[PDB]
């Protein structure tokens, strides 16, 4: 056995060393300089590991040093309104790391019995996905479709709307661009939702061995909040730049490449990252040091972001990670340039927390959309020949298109839970029935909305308890009749 | 007795005296300080050499390790003493209750029953559905798929299957997760206790973050629970749920292992892993093993190789459909697509048969008038259509019905409904007696006898 | 004029629709190509990424 | 201090032994038939070897001679002093006038430039164009990608860019053609000579003739230029021809270099060797750069990894697609597929966005009839409906316009439009204004005001 | 100078390419299928009175050269957005399109207007 070890060839951000008999697998390797490497592949007589940072100034026959244990990471209540790096380093500009500990990035994910049923909700804000696609703490909802059809404008704008909820935020950017990561964080700062979430950042330029770990960092920092009876909401955007840059490692370590080239592996990379986030219960007492109480229950809510090419969802990574989360939102290319701004379709998306993570007067107005939805859905075909159809199925026809024209809104716009207002009673009756014409179906959207700050205490009310039964409805009844007495 | 030479992920190779060395699928305990975690050999290359995969994380391992060559391979709890409780791909307990009550300790590797099995056999299980067994009959031995895309409810229908089958029957049932998320074994071992049903229900996950090797073989340790109770005599249930994360995380193996792949990218063995899972799931001379395995659609594509080879061993095919949950109905399965190899008169009677045919040839020709009631409206057909779909639209409704295991979700009361009052209810709402009564009695109810009391409160 | 107008819908519908089946039968030659586009690029790939893939 | 040992291709790899291993990114000299020979160290091999790439044609080399390694990175001149005229991927003068040059010097490769070091802006800069100004804009300090297969106008819409904003400019511009035509650049440069405005810009030419070294590296000589010019002065123009050539040309090369290949046999590392590049490219505090670049899409496909990837590192992405040449519309962007990260409200004011957003629509729900159109003709669509097409139809041909640039094989003269007059024109078409006019009166004009009169002439 | 089917030509590269082992790419060509085709090219080009002095040595004394060069590429059912067809309509500045359907209908210089294109354009033609 043996403490150093020498480095016989380098290229490419990897390194092959000669000698190191002891090394553990994923071990730590500090290079000369302050940079380490990653023993990602110990053969016989040959170690082969990832460089995690540039490895132009690294040469042959340097001294390399084994070292203790894995990738850590800071993490705690301080790294809020910081962006940060891969290894916890702020590049934000403030300097110092207000940090509270460390913490593995690689780490088991909580067995069952650990786990608390999720049935409490995480408002994303927009009425097409809290009302048909819910989302709740402990879950993990897949984003995925083409690019640019809306996926990061809706991730953030439901970190967004976390601003005030409670929940804490992390914003994983992998193999980004600096540039637009700068504008994002910036629009954070806009509205109040920076000061209440931590950006990890693994630019495009950065190492492989960063841009695949950056994931992992960003929860590690994630589930400190979860382990100690707290809920938090991470999002990594670009799980895809995650698995093509993995997938560059595995290939200069010359591993066997599967379908895409990409790792036989891969499924594994995702499965546990994404096992990480999870609702655990109250009984989690038993921390890092039980336990101040700690009576609470907490939570890490986590939405991957897939990206797919010309639509094709069944290539090899959205595969993997559609089969891994439990729902997902398919954002279609078609419905966006369209006007259909939140591009989400229906039918094709699924939530298999549902009802659960839903509010409880959510729960009872959303199943009257769901299947009004699903009935347009089916006579889609003769919006072609519209006219050529009898007035019965004609107005399931209008209705369908008028509820679709009611579940799209501007991007940094997230609605009260008085959405529930405008959702739930839009299906009640037609007040779109009325007056229909789609231009109008979304002023009137604009205008019950404000005409109901004018009387809001009865709707501030709603909001809060969060429930509804039958007086609440007898009011909402009312408050749409005594509607129509304006605009 | 040996030194770990090589590692990569989970596949480390370890080196051995030659001669003695171990034999392929045989076990080896490894000590990486924290815990012993297992390696199963995969290939005995070379001399001496042999290529495993962790069982556990390989995190941590390091070159010149010793490594226990021990003598069987994987080792798993059987009979009884298992009913009660999760347990992880070998055997040990996950759920921090007690340690298993005994085992004879089977090995999870397997032998094809030679063709001395008791069929004939139609002993027609009840579940009992009503839409399942009206037009989804299957016999012990036999194998049930559940088709669908997420959110369809293959899950869900699966625990009521158990739980149905386990009181108001004898239990006799072996869960294996195979790949299983954690949120759906925590929901799952808890919807279990709060109903009596947890025994006999033995647990089987392989939680999806668990290591390819570790995965694939979640399938066969819950088969061998079951092909034990068999052995004992006893017609047991064997819910594997998910085919598809079985041969998936058997690609998985293939790929880090070095196999050229084949059709999709898929493992070149494909066919006979799926082979053997698939044909020790039968009907003995002594006892029987019947299976439901919930059967995943990628891209909602038979096509592809992982419900392609499935369908060849497949008795009954119960398609769900996210269209047909998204309008309302929950037992969500069309009755139009779902098929039974057993669904003949000569082997279910000609009364099922028949009613069976009839709610399939009323939906049909409902899906036919549906088209001429859009264009030129209801008031075109003619008394006696006006009538087979009202009729129908009743039907459709009645097949729907509000499981017991989903209380949590609607909070009504399930209902189980025999194959007698089953046939009994549709055969009649189809000559047709109940035509007095509007279409919301037979929404959610068992037998008609409770839509007709429904149909009084109306 | 009514029933004279008549006679003349079936002629022109018949006619019209001779039109719309020859319309689909260019419109299924075009994709056909298309199709054995798709179906070579399909199987040369495959083929390539197995191969290069073992090395 | 060194000797040859192998010679394939590009790539030949030096034996040193360990006294003085080059660094990995670091240049070395070798006398092959005639003259010097550069090539560039890749990879450190193991055993005191070392893999490089030619400067230039590898042909002639022997196997054995003996190669001079100096410290120096790359050699490229920067500042003032490299305005005059065209530069080499070496930073040599090819042009005819012997250097004055440096003051200074830079290596070619450089790091991006720090995180909180960033700046940007909002300041919309306006091309001549009317598709780019409408459809998708940007301030100084942005990111353009020209996206195109072979003969969609690539090149001449580069051109007509930088004829339009090179003027408003009044500062320092760094073209940087790369695996393109020399044809183009012969003219480019005379062309420029004579408008005298050369002395505010700066060539450096790495061709589509010449050997893969250069090509994958004249992209960095190029910016590596511009980087010195944002350090000091604040406001550079960077126009780059064909990113593409430059991953292309590390393609040739990663088979030599002994890596596997990645998905449709590029380099594993075309994340890394796009990214590097195009996250050099930036606004610092200290100054910005604004940049438009050609970025080609092979065989058409927009789904191949160099365009997919490229898209990311875009602040605005006009795309050019074969289709909408086959028509005519010689502006041949794909309105549709065709974006930019600043089409917001906020940014651009909201007469500019919803008039955006309608031509974006309307010309979207065109292309859904097109179906049915094709199949059943134009009498089948409601009287909205086949107003739609009619309008879109000239939204679609009101979106060409002839460029000055592309007087010389085409008749037409070319035209300028406003991005105020853009607006007042669309908008404009689809309120239902000009709808009497034919639409061969929108096709290839200026103004409305244009298309107006020539509905006169027909 | 005409190259007669440069589609024969890199078809006979790519079986050299891959008995080399060389990785195969986009429909089964080398990465450097472009480089092929490109260098080729490129050859073809005018060349102004200071390069014929200096390569004549002074003999020329104020003359340009030029090697026109125009190619061949068979395209397989009109596929034009073919691989090898992309590149070398990438290089070439201009093309020409023979239309199989306007060949069989009598129009023998079946060239297509509209599609094909000289970007020389105007300076390449006489004054009349
Ligand atoms: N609800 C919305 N209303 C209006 N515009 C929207 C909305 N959502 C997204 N957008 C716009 O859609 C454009 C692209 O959205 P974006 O979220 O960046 O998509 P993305 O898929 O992350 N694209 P990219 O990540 O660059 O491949 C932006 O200009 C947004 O402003
Ligand atoms: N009887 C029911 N009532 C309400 N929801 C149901 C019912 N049955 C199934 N579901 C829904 O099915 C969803 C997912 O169940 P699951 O079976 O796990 O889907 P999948 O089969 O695709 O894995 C759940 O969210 C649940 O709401
Ligand atoms: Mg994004
Ligand atoms: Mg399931």
């Amino acid at each position: 056995a043996h403490n150093e070890g020498t480095i016989v060839s380098v290229s490419d951000g990897v390194i092959r060393i000669h000698g190191l008999a002891d090394c553990m697998q994923g071990e730590m390797i500090s290079l000369p300089g302050n940079r380490y490497a990653i023993a990602l592949n110990l053969e016989r007589d040959s170690v082969g590991a990832v460089v995690m940072g540039p490895y132009a100034d690294l040469a042959e026959g340097m001294k390399v040093k084994c070292t203790g244990r894995i990738l850590e990471v800071p993490v705690g209540r301080g790294l809020l309104g910081r962006v940060v790096n891969t290894l916890g380093a702020p590049i934000d500009g403030k300097g110092p790391l207000d940090h509270d500990g460390f913490s593995a990035v690689e780490a088991i994910a909580p067995g069952v019995i650990e786990r608390q049923s999720v049935d409490q909700p995480v408002q994303t804000g927009y009425k097409a996905v809290d009302s048909m696609i819910p989302i709740g703490r402990g879950q993990r909802e897949l984003i995925i479709g083409d690019r640019q059809t809306g996926k990061t404008a809706l991730a953030i704008d439901a970190i967004i709307n976390q601003r005030d909820s409670g929940i804490k935020c992390i914003y994983v950017a992998i193999g980004q661009k600096a540039s637009t990561i700068s504008n994002v964080v910036r629009k954070l700062e806009e509205h109040g939702a920076l000061a209440n979430t931590i950006v990890v950042v693994a630019t495009a330029s950065e190492s492989a061995a960063l841009q695949y770990l950056a994931p992992y960092a960003g929860c590690a920092m994630g589930e400190y909040f979860r382990d100690r009876g707290e809920d938090a909401l991470i999002i990594y955007d670009d799980l895809s730049k995650q698995a093509v840059a993995y997938r560059q490692i595995s290939l200069l370590l010359r591993r066997p490449p599967g379908r895409e080239a990409f790792p036989g592996d891969v499924f594994y990379l995702h499965s546990r990252l994404l096992e990480r986030a999870a609702r655990v219960n109250a009984e989690y007492v038993e921390a890092f040091t039980k336990g101040e109480v700690k009576g609470k229950t907490g939570s890490l809510t986590a939405l991957p972001i897939i990206e797919t090419q010309a639509g094709d969802v069944s290539a090899f990574v959205p595969t993997n990670v559609i089969s891994i989360t439990d729902g997902q939102i398919f954002l279609e290319t078609n419905l966006f340039n369209a006007g259909i701004r939140p591009a989400v379709n229906p039918g094709i998306s699924v939530s298999r927390v549902g009802g659960a993570a839903q509010t409880k007067i959510m729960k009872k107005l959303s199943g009257g959309i769901r299947t009004a939805l699903a009935q347009y859905r089916e006579l889609a075909a003769f919006s072609q020949f519209a006219s050529d159809l009898d007035d019965a199925t004609r107005k399931q026809l209008d209705h369908g298109q008028k509820v679709t024209e009611l579940l799209k809104q501007k991007q940094y716009a997230p609605m009260s839970v008085a959405q529930q207002s405008l959702v739930l009673f839009a299906a009640e009756r037609g007040y779109l029935a009325d007056v229909e014409l789609s231009k109008i179906g979304s002023f009137e959207a604009a205008l019950l909305a404000y005409v109901d700050r004018d009387h809001a205490p009865l709707m501030q009310e709603i909001n809060q308890t969060g429930g509804y039964n039958d007086e609440i409805e007898g009011k909402l009844k009312g408050i749409l009749d005594s509607f129509k007495a304006t605009q | 007795t040996g030194k770990i030479v090589q590692v990569i992920g989970a596949v480390v190779d370890v080196e051995f005296p030659q001669d003695a060395v171990p034999r392929v699928y045989d076990a080896l305990e490894v000590q990486n300080g924290n815990e012993r975690l297992v390696l199963e050999v995969q290939q005995q290359l070379g001399g001496g050499i042999v290529r495993t995969i962790a069982m556990g994380s390989s995190d941590g391992l390091r070159r010149g390790l010793d490594v226990k060559d021990l003598e069987h391979p994987i080792e798993v709890p059987v009979g009884e003493a298992t009913l009660g409780r999760i347990m992880n791909v070998l055997g040990e307990p996950v759920d921090m209750k007690g340690e298993i009550g005994e085992e004879e300790r089977w090995a999870i590797h397997r032998a094809a029953p030679s063709y001395e099995e008791l069929s004939n056999s139609q002993e027609l299980l009840e579940t009992g559905i009503k839409v399942i067994d009206l037009m989804c009959p299957f016999a012990k031995g036999g194998k049930v798929g559940l088709f669908g895309g997420a959110g369809v409810g293959k899950t869900v229908n699966m625990m009521e299957l158990i739980r149905n089958i386990a009181i108001e029957h004898s239990g006799y049932s072996v869960f294996a997760g195979v790949g299983e998320r954690t949120r759906e074994g925590n929901d799952f071992y808890h919807e279990m206790t709060d109903s009596n049903v947890i025994d006999k229900v033995s647990l089987v996950y392989g939680q999806m973050n668990e290591p390819p090797g570790n995965r694939l073989r979640v399938a066969l340790t819950g088969l061998t629970m079951a092909e034990k109770f068999r052995d004992e005599g006893r017609d047991v249930l064997l819910f594997v749920d998910n085919i598809y994360r079985y041969t998936l995380a058997g690609t998985e193996v293939s790929a880090l292992l070095g196999r050229m792949p084949s059709a999709v990218g898929y493992q070149p063995t494909l066919a006979e892993e799926m082979g053997v899972l698939q044909e020790r799931i039968t009907s003995t001379k002594t006892g029987s093993i019947t299976s439901v395995q919930a059967v995943y659609v990628p891209a909602d594509d038979l096509t592809d190789p992982s419900p392609a080879t499935t369908f060849a061993h497949l008795d009954a095919t119960v398609v769900l459909s996210r269209q047909i949950a998204s309008l309302g109905i929950y037992p969500a399965v069309d009755p139009l697509d779902s098929t039974s190899r057993q669904l003949d008169p000569l082997v279910v009677g000609q009364e099922h048969y028949d009613t069976a045919r009839g709610v399939q040839s009323i939906l049909q020709r409902y899906q036919e008038l549906k088209d001429i009631i859009a264009i030129l409206g209801m008031d075109e057909l003619s008394e006696e259509d006006k009538l087979v779909v009202a009729r129908a639209r009743k039907i459709q409704r009645f097949l729907s019905q509000p499981f017991f295991v989903a209380e949590v979700f609607t909070g009504s009361p399930g209902k189980y409904v025999s194959l007698k009052d089953t046939i009994r209810g549709f055969k009649g709402i189809m000559e047709g007696e109940y035509d007095h009564l509007p279409e919301q009695a037979f929404y959610m109810v068992g037998s008609i006898e409770e839509a007709v009391e429904k149909a009084k409160k109306l | 004029g009514v029933v004279e107008n008549l006679a003349s819908e079936q002629a022109a519908r018949m006619v019209a629709m001779k039109a719309a089946t020859d319309n689909g039968g260019s419109l299924i030659k075009e994709l056909q190509l298309v199709y054995n586009k798709a179906r070579q690029a399909s199987i040369t790939q495959e083929l390539t990424e197995i191969v290069s893939g073992a090395a």
